[PDB]
């Protein structure tokens, strides 16, 4: 996206925080003073699992969880004077 | 015009209205492209051994020839301007092959686990009882398939050979 | 959290502000008191300013009300969503994945804020699963026999039929198999007995 | 106008002196005295974020 | 010049006004697709058609 002055680019990979483009995530994180460095985002850990023709993966346990969700229902309302926005006295 | 942008301030601000415009149509497709691929955590791989009972998925799988990394169907639906006076195109935050990676993990994970990966803990099971118990959403028993799974596998291949004829001889 | 319901008030004031703001602007006009220019310049060419002025007026209510409407289009969508995901999850169990939290939906309990509102979905999620050696189906002695609802597993040494949501060993017997064919097509048959009470 | 004027490997037939592109713009030129073709390109810009 | 600016300004607020209007309908079937492979990629879906 261009050329960024101001951080060095780390060979590591962790979660994105600053959004610059094409990947590029920006942090101000430690090297051991503080500085900003650049990195590439990371899109998870592996978690490869086995596949054979005669097992099976039955549970034991359970858990409740409760999660939330925010939704906007309405606005507030405006109403403008056509003569008066318009003109003065 | 070093007197045009004088009388450019007379008008009013309006400069910051279309870029504050501009950066939110900019986030809001960020988001858009976020929101539909970005919806596990872990990244599941496919196993060496490619026998899932019969079934033929070559098609769809990754080619680890190619350094695109993207399966035969992604290669025929890929393969088919400048600054003029300041206007400039930003770049997406998703690259293709982030994307690629997205898509074959979630691939990967369908069939590895079935129904369960996006409920809950990762669940191994076989892909002839994956099927068996699919059937039985429907009302079709268990029978019929453990006896004409030869046939099954033969259609399915049949329709994935036939899908991607189709694909390239549609052009619109 | 409630940065969804922030963002609306926010861009309802800046919106405002800037209407405010769009009046204190000369449009190609020597001033913007109405009474001083009409003060100093001659009625013939009073007319020729007001009118730049009153078009750029007229032009910046019509972008405000143009952008009002396209906030308020998607106002309705989102209440209309909103409307249809209250009228599924609160009276009424849905089956639809991901569409009520993330986990087998069970319950959920709406709530009140201003201009929004605020859902709290209750899911069911396994854990501490463990590995078992699973088969298609079992041969008797003259016959086949396929779960109804279950799965045959091993311990390794005995055969038990489980369900699918939580290990529970039960013994197999005719109550809760039946017989279809014998044991000839079917790829993977294990060689079993039944019980028969 | 204003740019950077470089050498271009263009074929212009013995008649033409302007030069417009695709977006009606100019981008070649000819040398007046000395019949080279020229090629402008726009000065350097961009924007700045911090 | 002031005439120029006026047009030049109109054009741009209705090319914005037309980028708006298209975002609204993309991010609407952004979110129609993400909601379809959300129902499909992820479980059986008893929906018809």
């Amino acid at each position: 996206a261009g050329c960024l002055i101001g951080a060095e680019y780390v060979n590591n990979s962790y979660e994105c925080d600053i959004p610059i483009g094409a990947g590029i995530c920006a942090s101000y994180q430690t090297q051991t003073s503080q500085s900003i460095i650049a990195y590439t985002m990371s899109l998870g850990a592996e978690n490869s699992v086995a596949y054979s023709n005669n097992s099976i993966a039955i549970p034991t346990n359970f858990t409740i969880s409760v999660t939330t969700e925010i939704l906007p229902v309405s606005m507030t309302k405006t109403s403008v004077d056509c003569t008066m926005y318009i003109c003065g006295d | 015009s070093t007197e045009c942008s004088n009388l450019l301030l007379q008008y009013g601000s309006f400069c910051t209205q279309l870029k504050r415009a501009l950066t939110g149509i900019a986030v809001e497709q960020d988001k858009n492209t976020q929101e539909v691929f970005a919806q596990v955590k872990q990244i599941y791989k496919t196993p060496p051994i490619k026998y899932f009972g019969g079934f033929n998925f070559s098609q769809i799988l990754p080619d680890p020839s190619k350094p695109s990394k993207r399966s035969f169907i992604e290669d025929l639906l890929f393969n088919k301007a400048q600054k003029f006076k300041g206007l400039t195109v930003l770049p997406p935050l998703l690259t293709d092959e982030m994307i690629a990676q997205y898509t074959s993990a979630l691939l990967a994970g369908t069939i590895t686990s079935g129904w369960t990966f996006g409920a809950g803990a990762a669940l191994q099971i076989p892909f002839a009882m994956q099927m068996a118990y699919r059937f039985n959403g429907i009302g079709v028993t268990q029978n019929v398939l453990y006896e004409n799974q030869k046939l099954i596998a033969n259609q399915f291949n049949s329709a994935i050979g036939k899908i991607q004829d189709s694909l390239s001889s549609t052009a619109s | 959290a409630l940065g969804k319901l922030q963002d609306v008030v926010n861009h309802n004031a800046q919106a405002l502000n800037t209407l405010v703001k769009q009046l204190s602007s000369k449009f190609g006009a020597i001033s913007s008191v109405l009474n001083d220019i009409f003060s100093r310049l001659d009625p013939p060419e009073a007319e020729v300013q007001i009118d730049r002025l009153i078009t750029g007026r007229l032009q910046s209510l019509q972008t405000y009300v143009t952008q009002q409407l396209i906030r308020a289009a998607e106002i309705r969508a989102s209440a209309n969503l909103a409307a249809t995901k209250m009228s599924e999850c609160v009276l009424g169990q849905s089956k639809r994945v991901d569409f009520c939290g993330k986990g087998y939906h069970l319950m959920s309990f709406p709530q009140s804020a201003p201009h929004g509102v605020v859902f709290l979905h209750v899911t069911y999620v396994p854990a501490q699963e463990k590995n078992f050696t699973t088969a298609p189906a079992i041969c008797h002695d003259g016959k086949a026999h396929f779960p109804r609802e279950g799965v045959f597993v091993s311990n390794g040494t005995h055969w038990f039929v489980t369900q699918r949501n939580f290990y529970e060993p039960q013994i197999i017997t005719t109550d809760n198999t039946f017989v279809s064919g014998n044991c000839d097509v079917v790829i993977g048959i294990v060689n079993n007995t039944v019980y028969d009470p | 106008g204003t740019g950077v004027l470089t050498e271009s490997n263009k074929k212009f037939l013995p008649f033409q002196q302007f030069g417009r592109d695709i977006a009606d713009t100019t981008d070649a030129v000819r040398d007046p005295q000395t019949l080279e073709i020229l090629d402008i390109t726009p000065c350097s810009f961009g924007g700045v974020s911090v």
